[PDB]
């Protein structure tokens, strides 16, 4: 609400879990990826993952409060990347890569939020953050920075009963279940409508 | 002074290192944006095991190493890999275990490891692709059937492009105790780099020196840079822009092989503001990597 | 000292190197450069294949060779390859297979030879291509039908251009135990490639000496060229300024390329002041080449 901040990148991926030998993208970042980035950009330590190999645990009493509009007006088109892969040993298996995407992320939170962004342009004594969201793998990632506020209009999608599933709440051991957002098309509009601010328990 | 951006490009030549297959046996070259236009591209790990080739041309220790084996494609597991590992592993390379062996290695050091350190992107040829190829093969059959190859010989096509292509790539300086030896290797192999490609048999081009510009900001990875040069080569317009209105400080630039255009008069301006007095590119890494460097 | 580059241009000449095919009687000819013009190339297999040919002009032990027979394609093998063979498998090509027999022939050698120990790329016409060509033809018939052809008498065309064009080389220093002894014999084959196309009969041209530009250095790899000449042939205008300052300014050193035939130009003063830091001493590349394979060898 009180401030959206809008970043682009030359190319981007966000791959569903349990792919298999097809890995897929969506258009859009995912609500928790998106999260995560941002999340990343203030600094935090990994919790969500609770990986196998180290125990990093999300302690319950976290409250991020964050309600995020976004969605793609722009097209973009994807295509093949032939590749192979050591993990299955070596075989062979292809995927996918988005060429661009677009610029209209909005974020609420309480004031704490703007100290980190506005110290970003100024960094002392910076820390590496742990959880890279969405996406565990690393080398995909660049950002950029517009306060501009209310140009550049595009649509946001709400969710009713396009993008047919999004990740919710970062599961890893289970499924989250969360679901689709099924927010699928939303309307020209130059300001969201209520309906897409939402509330992500983590 | 904790981070370093820069672009890399190169002189023209013909095209190489194909991935696709086809149906009916023409080799083809990637292609990705759909505009109206194609273009060849290239995956960063190709690029990422040359440079690990040439960390292992120098002397530097490391646990992995391309072994020339049995037709399935094998990597030398060697010893456990170690974070303090003096060249490779402290650098980059992610390990993941499915076991996690026995009680996380013994307690020690850390299980998943964390490549950061050294980013990289695509390469885009910046010229568009074209429909032309040639057919050269033209097999053999032997003629004392001793080890034959395949009965009959055949005729296919080969295509190739006359480009040149860039990448960018990125790094943060955070460690400096042991970091800054294997740091000055991998500069001076990044500053000089071949291959990344299968046939070279055919098809031999080489990429490391062109016009390169690097910027050491404490920025925490925001760029004003669009990472597109021209096709012809005179990007200089982007600095037109900025360095007139010096809104990128004075010191926000750096120079490479394009400096040595004729026209002077506007470096000298600019060498009171910018500090680009380089015109060999090999010299630049020598410098700049001391200042990006804490001494 | 571990590597050795170099790019070879030649005379102006017609060449005629029939190459495609087409129903509509022309033998065209193969374009790889978008510049708005068209530009005439030479595969490097055809280079490789002179090589050989003439590595067995040469008394050089061999497992490969070209016979005529039925009218497949088809060479002789001879034979197994080996790593350690004299002129052809070692230097270059490498042992496919199928079925590998058993056990790799009883762990004799490898059957992966990792690539050829020299390196190159297509030619490049460095002239435009011109619609030009020749009524060069008219096929008869036969008189009295003993061993007759086809039965009509046709007509087609061909076309020529006239060019001169170059192309780049290059290798590293590996082995000195075997390798001197078939390195000199490349490097004089180099010196002199005849053929590397398919009409010699009719539009003959040789194309060994024009020029040469090589350099060795323990630099692992870097070129300073852009492997491009001018029409007039000379290159050294943008180079003139990076020969010099051998001793200072962190330029490409004195003993760091060599000489060739555009020496031979008409100013001598500037020769003279290049002569103080760099090699450029040998007008003959023959020549050139008997000493810069000594000084790169061992010995």
């Amino acid at each position: 609400v009180t401030r959206y901040l809008r970043l682009k990148a030359p190319f981007a991926a966000f791959r569903p879990f349990q792919s298999g030998s097809f890995r897929s993208t969506t258009p859009v970042p995912s609500f928790s990826a998106v999260y995560g980035l941002l999340l990343n950009l203030a600094g935090i330590e990994q919790r969500q993952e609770v990986e196998g190999k180290v125990t990093l645990i999300k302690p319950k009493a976290e409250l991020p409060k964050l309600a995020i509009a976004i969605g793609q007006v722009k097209p973009s088109s994807t295509s093949l990347i032939n590749q192979q892969l050591h993990n299955y040993w070596i075989a062979p298996v292809r995927r996918e890569v988005l060429v661009n995407l677009d610029l209209i992320i909005g974020l609420q939170s309480p004031v704490e939020f703007w100290q980190k962004l506005d110290q970003g342009l100024k960094g002392e004594t910076v820390i590496n953050r742990y959880g890279l969201p969405f996406a565990g793998d690393n080398n995909f990632l660049f950002d950029e920075i517009y306060p501009i506020e209310k140009p550049d209009l595009a649509s946001w999608y709400c969710p009713l009963e396009g993008a047919c599933r999004l990740t919710l709440w970062i599961d890893r051991e289970n499924n989250t279940q969360t679901t689709i957002k099924v927010f699928s098309p939303s309307d020209f509009r130059l300001e969201p409508p209520a309906k897409a601010w939402q509330q992500l328990p983590g | 002074n904790l981070n370093l951006f820069a672009t890399i490009l190169t002189y023209p030549a013909p095209a190489s290192n194909y991935r696709g297959e086809s149906e009916e046996n023409r080799s083809v070259i990637q292609k990705i944006l759909k505009d109206g236009q194609k273009y060849a591209i290239i995956s960063p790990e190709s690029m990422r095991n040359a440079l690990r080739e040439m960390l292992i041309e120098l002397g530097q220790p490391n646990n992995r190493t391309r072994l020339h084996s049995e037709d399935q494609l094998a990597v030398e597991f060697k010893e456990y890999p170690n974070p303090d590992k003096f060249a490779d592993d402290f650098l980059f390379g992610y390990m993941v275990a499915q076991t996690n062996d026995a009680k996380e290695m013994k307690k020690l050091n850390r299980p998943a490891k964390r490549d950061s350190i050294f980013r990289c992107n695509m390469a885009v040829a910046v010229n568009p692709y074209k429909y032309d190829t040639v057919f050269y093969q033209s097999p053999l059959n032997a003629g004392d059937s001793a080890w034959k190859n395949s009965t009959s010989s055949a005729l296919l096509h080969r295509e190739v492009t006359h480009t040149a292509f860039q990448y960018p790539f990125a790094l943060a300086g955070k460690d400096c105790a042991a970091k800054p030896e294997w740091v000055k290797a991998l500069l001076q192999a990044i500053a000089e780099l071949n291959g990344v490609a299968g046939g070279h048999a055919r098809a031999y081009y080489e990429f490391a020196p062109r016009s390169v510009v690097a910027r050491l900001t404490p920025k925490l990875v925001a760029g004003y840079q669009t990472y597109g040069f021209d096709a012809e080569g005179n990007w200089l317009e982007l600095s037109r822009l900025t360095a007139t209105d010096s809104l990128p400080a004075n010191e926000f630039w750096l120079g490479g092989e394009l400096v040595r255009k004729m026209d002077q008069e506007q470096k000298a301006q600019l060498e009171a503001m910018g500090a680009h007095l380089y015109a060999n590119p090999e010299k630049l890494f020598a410098d700049l990597a001391d200042s990006f460097l804490g001494v």
